DNA sequence: ATCGGATGTATATATCTGACACGTGCCTGGAGACTAGGGAGTAATCCCCTTGGCGGTTAAAACGCGGGGGACAGCGCGTACGTGCGTTTAAGCGGTGCTAGAGCTGTCTACGACCAATTGAGCGGCCTCGGCACCGGGATTCTCGAT
DNA sequence: ATCGAGAATCCCGGTGCCGAGGCCGCTCAATTGGTCGTAGACAGCTCTAGCACCGCTTAAACGCACGTACGCGCTGTCCCCCGCGTTTTAACCGCCAAGGGGATTACTCCCTAGTCTCCAGGCACGTGTCAGATATATACATCCGAT
């Protein structure tokens, strides 16, 4: 099955996901916001409160935050909404 | 930009999904400030007690905590007499999935029933630790002189 | 017809169990005993704290850990197994505590 | 005898003491007048904080006579 | 942050700011102390020990234990390349060493 | 007074120590040179200690004085204070 | 009877709990992390310190932690403490 | 007709001689050059005092030789005469600059 | 301005010297580009710390006195040099 | 001592007392500093300097030379023992290297 | 200008008292001031350290003592124990 | 076992030049006198814990024997590296031009040191209950001699 | 390529214990307020040398050819740790008992930071000169082919 666009969308800023992070608790949010709130913000998912850092390391030294997936299939299923920004 | 858009959903969202009794909104034509109204809890000593309460909104939210202050100078165990409000969700338990509904009705629930385990004015917090009915007909003493 | 292991099976055995728990290994009384005598040598009518001595213990554990550890590598890369002291003296030296 | 009393909220009050009656009695006067705690006042005459126990009498207070209130906030 | 309150939940840390600033006054490290160094320097101690305590632990559920031990600790720290790093010449004691042998010793 | 005490860190003990290293097969002449490289080891730790624990004109070396010392030699220990 | 002995125990639960609320400590491993803390503590300070010597300064502020930070620790580790440190300064000042 | 040395004298006669000399063994302009593009590659629009790029070369030979010498006893050891790759990560192994 | 393969500048004859000094008489064919890999990171190493130490002060040009105190850092204290 | 002549020719050194003693108080070490502890730091000092200069003359006359270069020192610190282990991690610059090749390398007879 | 203190010509007087006639180059200099502020610093943080543990407060003459036993090895340490005190004891009297 | 090339290394002599040793102005830092008071030396007392000893039992250490796998020595090979020579490349040195930036100086404003009062965060001591240590039985899995 | 017997290791269930976590009382240091001497941030000026360019030598890097010597694989020998069984020894636990020194408290006393004043020791600058690097030409130690 497909989700919806209504469901995919940020649950932060209620946006179309921008190459989320996937995080062990099984979160997804678009990139920006994670970057926010590893910046400024309690560094913890804001959903079911685990803090992420030492998963954050290991990924971020391999570049791996992106998740390509979920861009290939909202790309594929949506273009315009990606487009409009 | 991100702000403006959240600020009116969750105006929208608020507007569509009413609280319970409280009320809210835009005190002038600035999106940022925000003025609203909260009703003293039936099973309490704020019997007939109406709040007008303020929230300053920062340059970005819900990525940063918003400001919370009591325009109406009201007494409560853990409330100061200017309107500082201790909250660990205010300051220490904020996360950008909260939204202004769960901060009001979390700050509402606090009113219904306050917590004596970190006490913002140890004196009073001691007079409603020493017993119930002088705290409760005092309480309801300002509640009648100032609220009405 | 007994049932004899092979030279050198069980050693890994004893490897593995080694490595996975974490027990002093040298008997404690002697190792105190000897503490003492160097202590005395050094300067006499001492008296030892038992924390003292577990330290010095832990602290003399892990250096001949990580030199038995250092002699093997050497051992390995000579090209055979068997680990000798000219392996043990090799190690010392690139080491830096002899020179 | 009258004074003239000065907060930090910018709100100005008018209180009917005598030198003779206390400060205590000024703060209950202040207290049944406006609301505000005696016990959680800081009044100032002449650069000095006025204390509770003693009167007004003691300060040499006139007619007049200003007081400038610091509101005092407990906890944190 | 807002006047008169303690200062550890001003800037929502959990180590203390009073005894670090106290520490590092009275510990003949500079003749002044600046305002900001000690919140600097807490938020980076509750970090540090966050994250070892974060993998202890994650190390001692896997261990089926629901308590931590020095043998977690120097998993934890041993097993990270940037803490192993860090951590270069310290003996933890009662931690053992990690598990190998190596390639060439296994039987053929 | 105790003398000839070194043969304490018997046969058995190295082989568990070089055992638990990683260790499959051990010569004849390794206990020899570890016995004496431990004996150096103790001794220049020790003389730290003393050291320590006569300037503050005690007479109990305590776990903080070896603690000091081998921190001072350059391999700090976690455990017992500091 | 026996002097008061400050430590880092109570701060080192606390975070524990933050971060895994079902998990004990032992002692042993308190007597660890306090040792840990201590020696971090004394390596920043001590390197922020001589730092500020070199420049004829007197004043250890929040650069001299920064810089310290940057120095001792490893990269990705030095990064993510100069953002918590930036981020726990800023939240302070206002 | 022609004279030629037996192979390996003339390596002896080098090790003899570059021992007792003592200037700076790397042309400076490619070390130069090859420390400013680190330095760029760090950080942009920097400039080099010569006394810092002649102290970097300075313990960069002193490093080098140093590691050239624990290279050499370890070949020695294995029985053997040239220094290949492996034995420079022994070393570097040992000396625990990787672990 | 950007600098392209200037680590091929350690050619094969200072690799050789550099040997020869320490003490080498034969060498393999391979032991040059494990040289040239070990020499730049421990260029990158040092090069870290300078660039911090004269970056902290506001300054633009690195003196040799922020090398000699990063080295003393990294443990390989240096004389001659000030300090 | 008469308490006549400077506190460095009181004590009978060469090196400062009043440099050593300022050194110590604005360095950041202690609150507070003793009225001996720059003599006794300064003879250490005075000791361990005359010790390495005797070497290195010692060196540069087996040497034929009037002057002492960097080479020589490093031969003074090099050669002997104890030096050696005090200064077994610095580096000398224009130092070179103690000159000796392993027995093996050698040529057979 | 700016001036820039340095135990040159200490070092120089020492090496007159040593050697009556030879001589010290400008490189041998910045060597012999960069070894000297070495020691001079290693002394003074070890005799720092030893006097925070203790719970004082000052840096006596025992104290350096300790660290110059603690630092330099066994014939070096002793010597320059011995000519330590002899210096004290010339200074007190 | 040397003998004669032949190469490189070691040794005696002029020379000239630039870096070292010394003279000099001066000024900023070192020396001398007086006080206060807090840090340190010293006497007295308490009780923690460290040394010392005796008995049991038993896990660990010591000794001996068969043997099989690994350390070590000798041989052969061919391929990689030492050595020499002609050739192309860029390091090294001199000379000059320029300005970005290092270093010194005057103002003063705001960040930070010091002292009293005070009270709540944090520490010493107690008590309990559950997570962990331990034992017995059974299921699971490497291992090796024989096919 | 495998089957199976004997041995080591992991799971599971039950039982018992002691130390980790929470609570209570309390003493002391962190907080708040206010004051005041000064650290360095900033603007301004000067002037050093780091960068860039040009041109001329010639020393070092390079590619190629040749030869040889040693790194590696193979084979054989022997001998010495290993695994196991039996015997001796002291490690570890529990128990008791004394007293020595670590730790605390109170008292006193004198060492030193602070202030001011005064002056001279070493630093920046300049100059004369000879130690050693350089060039040039002899004397000898050593290596290599071959009897
Ligand atoms: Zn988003
Ligand atoms: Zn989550």
């Amino acid at each position: 099955a497909i989700p919806s666009l209504s469901e995919c969308q940020c649950g932060i800023c209620m946006e179309i996901l921008v190459e989320p992070v996937t995080l062990p608790c099984n979160h997804t949010l678009c990139k920006p916001c994670f970057q926010s709130t590893v910046e400024k913000a309690s560094l913890c998912c804001p959903f079911c409160r685990r803090r992420v850092s030492s998963w954050t390391r290991y990924h971020t030294r391999r570049n791996s935050l992106v998740n390509v997936e979920l861009w290939t299939i909202i790309q594929k299923h949506y273009p315009r909404e990606c487009k409009l920004r | 930009h991100m702000a403006l858009k959240r600020i009116n959903k969750e105006l929208s969202d608020l507007a569509r999904d009413p609280p319970a009794q409280i009320s809210a909104g835009p005190v002038g034509d600035d999106m940022f400030h925000w003025q609203a109204t909260i009703m003293g809890p039936n099973d309490s000593p704020y019997q007939g007690g109406v709040f007008f309460l303020t929230i300053h909104f920062p340059t970005d939210y819900p990525f940063k905590p918003p400001k919370v202050a009591f325009t109406t100078r009201i007494y409560h165990p853990n409330i100061n007499s200017n309107g500082s409000i201790c909250l660990d969700i205010l300051r220490s338990q904020w996360s950008p999935a909260l939204t202004i509904s769960k901060v009001l009705l979390s700050i509402a629930s606090l009113l219904d029933d306050p917590n004596p385990d970190d006490p913002k004015v140890p004196e009073i917090a001691r007079i409603y630790k020493t017993d119930r009915d002088k705290y409760n007909r005092i309480s309801r003493e300002w509640t009648q002189k100032y609220a009405m | 017809k007994p049932h004899r292991y092979r030279p050198g099976t069980v050693a890994l055995r004893e490897i593995r169990r080694y490595q996975k728990s974490t027990e002093l290994l040298i008997r404690k009384l002697p190792f105190q005993r000897l503490v003492r005598e160097i202590a005395q040598d050094f300067k006499t009518d001492l008296r030892f704290q038992s924390s003292a001595v577990m330290a010095l213990q832990e602290a003399c554990e892990a250096y001949l850990v990580g030199l038995f550890e250092d002699t093997n590598l050497c051992a390995i890369h000579a090209k055979r197994v068997t680990i000798m002291p000219k392996d043990i003296q090799l190690a010392r030296r690139i080491r830096g505590e002899r020179a | 005898m009258q004074i003239f009393v000065k907060t930090l909220t910018g709100k100005t009050i008018t209180l009917e003491v005598e030198p003779s009656d206390t400060i205590e009695n000024v703060k209950a006067k202040i207290q049944d007048k406006e609301g505000i705690p005696p016990d959680q006042q800081r009044l100032i005459f002449a650069g000095k904080q006025l204390e509770d126990g003693r009167t007004l009498s003691d300060y040499n207070i006139q007619k007049e006579s200003t007081l400038h209130l610091v509101l005092r906030l407990r906890g944190g | 942050s807002a006047k008169a309150c303690t200062r550890s939940s001003r800037a929502g840390l959990q180590f203390p700011v009073g005894r670090v600033h106290r520490l590092l006054r009275k510990g003949n490290y500079s003749e002044r102390v600046g305002a900001g160094a000690p919140v600097y320097l807490a938020a980076v101690l509750e970090y540090l020990t966050a994250e070892i305590l974060e993998l202890a632990g994650n190390a001692a559920r896997d261990n089926k234990k629901t308590r931590i031990i020095p043998r977690h600790l120097q998993l934890a720290i041993r097993n990270d390349e940037e803490l192993n790093k860090l951590l270069g010449r310290v003996t933890i004691a009662q931690g053992g060493v990690l598990p190998n042998i190596q390639a060439v010793l296994l039987p053929k | 007074v105790l003398r000839d005490n070194i043969q304490g860190i018997t046969k058995p003990a190295i082989r568990r120590l070089a055992r638990r290293g990683g260790v499959k097969r051990i010569s004849g002449l390794i206990y020899e040179e570890t016995r004496g490289v431990l004996k150096v080891f103790l001794e220049n730790v020790i003389r730290d200690a003393v050291t320590y624990t006569e300037h503050a004109k005690r007479k109990t070396v305590t776990a903080m004085d070896v603690v000091y010392a081998l921190k001072r030699q350059g391999r700090t220990l976690y455990g017992f204070g500091g | 009877k026996r002097s008061r002995k400050e430590s880092y125990s109570i701060y080192v639960y606390k975070v524990l709990k933050q971060v895994h609320p079902d998990t004990g400590i032992s002692s042993k491993a308190m007597g660890i992390m306090n040792s840990f803390v201590n020696d971090i503590f004394e390596r920043i300070a001590g390197e922020a310190s001589r730092l500020a010597h070199y420049n004829k300064r007197s004043t250890i502020t929040s650069r001299e932690i920064q810089t310290a930070v940057r120095l001792l620790l490893p990269g990705e580790l030095a990064k993510h403490a100069v953002s918590e440190g930036t981020k726990a300064v800023t939240k302070y000042t206002s």
